[PDB]
């Protein structure tokens, strides 16, 4: 199957088939007992890849320019919304600094 | 910051005659006041969400 | 010596899987499967900022 | 969400066949072992706790 | 006509400004060219310690902008099993980290 | 709405950044024995490279390909009154041909038995190897019955 | 570089703008400079190359 | 179905002791081996089981 | 609004899923000596359902 | 005398391999002579002397 979701998968020609869990051999705790023990004897090197996101591009917005587009009369009306611009700008700036 | 944003949203008119519910019922008959109060109900529920 | 030879082979297949020259046979190993998973996550991030 | 959950769900037929109540001796593990498939078409069912 | 600028504040004072034009705005007497903006400050660029930082940029107490460098540390190493001279820690100091 | 979108993404990145720092400290700078943290097998070393908005890790692990069968024993019982067990629980004593050897249970590392490899205990088991002081040399080549 | 070129180039994504060029007017503003006129400032990536 | 196979495999893995030909061990030995990982056991008759 | 509800919940599940995988690898398959990770005392074995 | 693990009470007969030699002694150490070391280590035979 090339595309899968839950128990369903589709192959290259589009047929839908049931997907099965990957085969894995679980490691076992060797018992301290008089018996016949199997011990690893030969080894191979395998390389595995993992990707983890560590950052996100910070973005800051000037509240006065975005809503009023630089209109002088508009910025005077914006001052009535005392807590609007301050809350938005503080939330974005602090996240970028941290 | 979260509480100040929620309390300040009570001053909004939400395109009604006034933000005070009592002021609407002091100015209009119930058939017309109810339609204007519904604006405050929907707007304030959005602030809670 | 066998460990070094095996590591060199794996590193080659990793670069091949990042480019795409072995796409039709990448399913043969779980090691190559991890590369597909890593590429999918990077592709999602690259398609989300905008 | 469906991709990383599928990676977690691995299987081992070798270890699965040891799901008897007899493999644990004096330790009662009957409340957690899978239930016997009632009419085939499946390999296991919910345990007495699930 | 009036695009937004950024002001750098430190200890309740404006120490510099980021501008889009080659003008000594906000009363600062010195202006320098950076890769993607102009920087106006009042300082003399004779410093190496940054009080405020963001990414690869930092500002000193007088407002000069400098490039911040990674913190220099010595990595621990696995002591190999081989016949040669080895270095082993001999003295120790107590450090408290918060 | 935009602030809500950015704050949510910072939560995703902050969680993944902490995991990446743990993997740098435990898989890259050091060697980890925590199973599954730096691959699915025995960890040896890890490499790291820059990736778009993040880091990419190239874990290097060992996977077994072949197994060896050995007839192992739980311990030694000398003269029927002295019991001995291996000093480390991860070691195993086994018989190979006419002699005895000690190996790790994790990797097949043959080792010649020495008196320092055993720990003396008060009692014996039925499954211990029956042996006398005079014949203990067959198991421990360096042993000498001085007092006899 | 493979992981930075083989994948789709983020030309339409978050790339910081050359503020020194956005106000010169010597060319019509691109996507990055156009956002700057609306107060949106994409800061330089903390993960310096 | 996959959940029952997933949990069933993990429960059965506790009974694996690394024997040749995959032979199962008495569960008393499995507990004794896990106890040894904490401290080297000297109780030979295992009365505490 | 619905997209915000689903994404926020996926943050909670993604963090808890990673912890579950660590507990399967360290408490269920292997035996852990990390104090407090698999109970409050000396860990022997763990089961999952 | 006996030797036990601090984590779990597992008595053990002292063997010479259980000790590590150091350069000096401390006032709180158990004072014996080579002739009486057998009382602490039953397997110790003074080959010299
Ligand atoms: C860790 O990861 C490996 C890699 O996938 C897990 O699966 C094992 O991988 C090897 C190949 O790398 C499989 O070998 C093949 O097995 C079939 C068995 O019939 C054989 O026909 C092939 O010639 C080849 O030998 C191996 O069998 C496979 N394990 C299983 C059960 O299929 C490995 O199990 C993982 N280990 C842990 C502890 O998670
Ligand atoms: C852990 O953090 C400590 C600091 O809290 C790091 O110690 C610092 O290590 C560097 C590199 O060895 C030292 O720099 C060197 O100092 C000597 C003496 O001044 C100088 O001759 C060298 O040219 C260089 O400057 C630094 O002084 C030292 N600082 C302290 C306070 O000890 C340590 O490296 C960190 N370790 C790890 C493994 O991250
Ligand atoms: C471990 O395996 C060996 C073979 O490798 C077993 O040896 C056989 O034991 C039976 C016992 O009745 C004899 O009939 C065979 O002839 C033996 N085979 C060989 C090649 O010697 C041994 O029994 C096993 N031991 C344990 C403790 O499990
Ligand atoms: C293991 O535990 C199971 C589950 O508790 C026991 O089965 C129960 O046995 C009691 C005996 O009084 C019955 O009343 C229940 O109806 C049984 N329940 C089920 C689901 O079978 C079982 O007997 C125990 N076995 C051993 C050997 O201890
Ligand atoms: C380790 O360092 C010592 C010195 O501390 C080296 O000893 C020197 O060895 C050369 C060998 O040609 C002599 O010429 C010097 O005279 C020796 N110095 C002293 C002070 O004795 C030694 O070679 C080094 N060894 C390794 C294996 O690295
Ligand atoms: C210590 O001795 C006990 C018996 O006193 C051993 O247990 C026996 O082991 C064999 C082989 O597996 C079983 O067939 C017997 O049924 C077991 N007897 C009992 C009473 O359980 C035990 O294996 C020995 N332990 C060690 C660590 O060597
Ligand atoms: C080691 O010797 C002891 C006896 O000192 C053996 O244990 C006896 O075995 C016989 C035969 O099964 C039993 O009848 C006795 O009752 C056992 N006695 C005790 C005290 O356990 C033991 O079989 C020998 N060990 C080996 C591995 O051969
Ligand atoms: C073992 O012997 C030493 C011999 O010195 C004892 O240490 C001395 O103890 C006496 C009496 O308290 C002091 O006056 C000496 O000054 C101590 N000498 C040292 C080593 O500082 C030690 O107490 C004895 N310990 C035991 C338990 O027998
Ligand atoms: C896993 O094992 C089963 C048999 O136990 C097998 O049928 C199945 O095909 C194997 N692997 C996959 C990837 O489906
Ligand atoms: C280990 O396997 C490799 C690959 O087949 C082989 O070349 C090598 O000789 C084997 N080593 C041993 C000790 O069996
Ligand atoms: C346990 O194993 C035996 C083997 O004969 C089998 O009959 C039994 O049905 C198994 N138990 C379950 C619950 O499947
Ligand atoms: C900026 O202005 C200063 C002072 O007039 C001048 O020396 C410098 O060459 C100018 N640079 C640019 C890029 O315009
Ligand atoms: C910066 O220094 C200039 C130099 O004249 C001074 O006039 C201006 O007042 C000072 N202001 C600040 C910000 O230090
Ligand atoms: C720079 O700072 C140093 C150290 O404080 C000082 O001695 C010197 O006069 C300053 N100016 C120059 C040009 O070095
Ligand atoms: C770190 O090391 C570099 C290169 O050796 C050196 O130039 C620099 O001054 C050091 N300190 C800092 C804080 O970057
Ligand atoms: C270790 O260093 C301290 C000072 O940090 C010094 O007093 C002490 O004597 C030193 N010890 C040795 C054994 O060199
Ligand atoms: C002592 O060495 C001789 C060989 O010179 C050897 O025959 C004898 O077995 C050795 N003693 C012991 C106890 O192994
Ligand atoms: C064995 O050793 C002791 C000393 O530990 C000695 O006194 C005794 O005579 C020796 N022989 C016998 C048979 O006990
Ligand atoms: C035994 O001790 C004496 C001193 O009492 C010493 O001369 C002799 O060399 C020692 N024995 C050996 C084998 O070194």
């Amino acid at each position: 199957a090339v595309l899968t979701y839950s128990s369903f998968g589709v192959c290259a020609d589009g047929s839908i088939i049931a997907v099965q869990p990957r085969n894995v051999s679980y490691d076992s705790v060797s018992a301290i007992v008089t018996a016949n023990l199997s011990i690893p004897f030969n080894w191979t090197t395998s390389v595995q890849v993992e990707y983890l996101q560590i950052t996100s591009t910070p973005i800051v917005v000037d509240c006065s320019t975005y809503v009023c587009n630089g209109n002088v009369r508009c910025v005077e009306l914006l001052k009535q919304y005392t807590s609007a611009c301050k809350t938005i700008e503080d939330a974005l700036r602090n996240s970028a600094m941290l | 910051n979260s509480l100040n944003h929620l309390t300040s949203q009570l001053r909004q008119n939400f395109q009604a005659i006034s933000s005070s519910i009592q002021a609407i019922y002091d100015r209009l008959d119930p058939p017309q006041a109810d339609q204007q109060v519904d604006r405050l109900i929907t707007g304030r529920l959005a602030a809670l969400n | 010596r066998i460990l070094a030879a095996s590591f060199n082979k794996a590193m080659t297949n990793i670069v091949d899987a990042f480019t795409g020259v072995n796409d039709a046979i990448t399913q043969t190993s779980q090691a190559l499967q991890t590369v597909a998973t890593a590429l999918n996550k990077i592709q999602d991030v690259v398609n989300q900022q905008g | 969400e469906s991709a990383d959950v599928s990676e977690m769900l691995t299987f081992d037929k070798k270890a699965f066949t040891l799901a008897n109540v007899s493999s644990f001796g004096d330790y009662n593990l009957s409340s957690v072992i899978p239930s016997l498939p009632r009419s085939g078409s499946r390999v296991a069912g919910r345990s007495a706790i699930e | 006509c009036n695009p937004p600028d950024q002001l750098v504040v430190y200890q309740q004072a404006v120490v510099g400004a980021m501008l889009s034009e080659n003008f000594t705005s906000y009363g600062f007497s010195n202006v320098v060219e950076m890769p993607k903006f102009f920087y106006a400050s009042n300082g003399t660029y004779n410093c190496t310690d940054a009080v405020l930082t963001y990414s690869s940029f930092g500002v000193c107490a007088d407002g000069s902008i400098i490039a911040v460098q990674p913190r220099n540390v010595s990595y621990d190493s696995v002591s190999a099993i081989v016949t040669a001279n080895l270095s082993i820690p001999f003295n120790w100091t107590t450090s408290v980290q918060v | 709405v935009f602030v809500s979108h950015t704050l949510t993404k910072y939560t995703e990145v902050r969680a993944s950044r902490q995991l990446a720092q743990q993997k740098v400290n435990e898989c890259v700078k050091s060697q980890s024995k925590r199973y599954g943290f730096c691959g699915n097998g025995t960890h040896i070393f890890s490499l790291v490279n820059a990736a778009p908005e993040g880091l990419v890790f190239l874990h290097t692990v060992l996977l077994p390909t072949q197994y060896k069968d050995v007839e192992a024993w739980s311990g030694l019982c000398v003269d029927g009154i002295n019991g001995y067990v291996l000093r480390q629980p991860n070691l195993a004593l086994y018989k190979e041909g006419n002699y005895y050897r000690i190996t790790s249970r994790i990797m097949f590392e043959p080792r010649i038995p020495t008196i320092a490899d055993f720990v003396q205990i008060e009692n014996c088991n039925v499954t211990f190897v029956n042996i006398s002081r005079s014949e203990l040399q067959t198991i421990v080549p360096e042993y000498i019955d001085v007092n006899k | 570089d493979i992981l930075f070129s083989k994948l789709v180039t983020s030309g339409l994504g978050t790339v910081d703008a050359d503020y020194k060029k956005c106000t010169k007017g010597l060319s019509i503003a691109d996507l990055a400079c156009a956002q700057y006129y609306n107060g949106i400032m994409v800061l330089p990536g903390v993960a310096d190359a | 179905e996959r959940m029952a196979m997933y949990t069933g495999s993990l429960i059965g893995g506790i009974a694996l002791g690394g024997l040749t030909s995959a032979a199962s061990i008495p569960f008393s030995l499995a507990i004794q081996s896990r106890l040894n990982y904490v401290a080297l056991q000297t109780d030979v008759l295992q009365e505490n089981q």
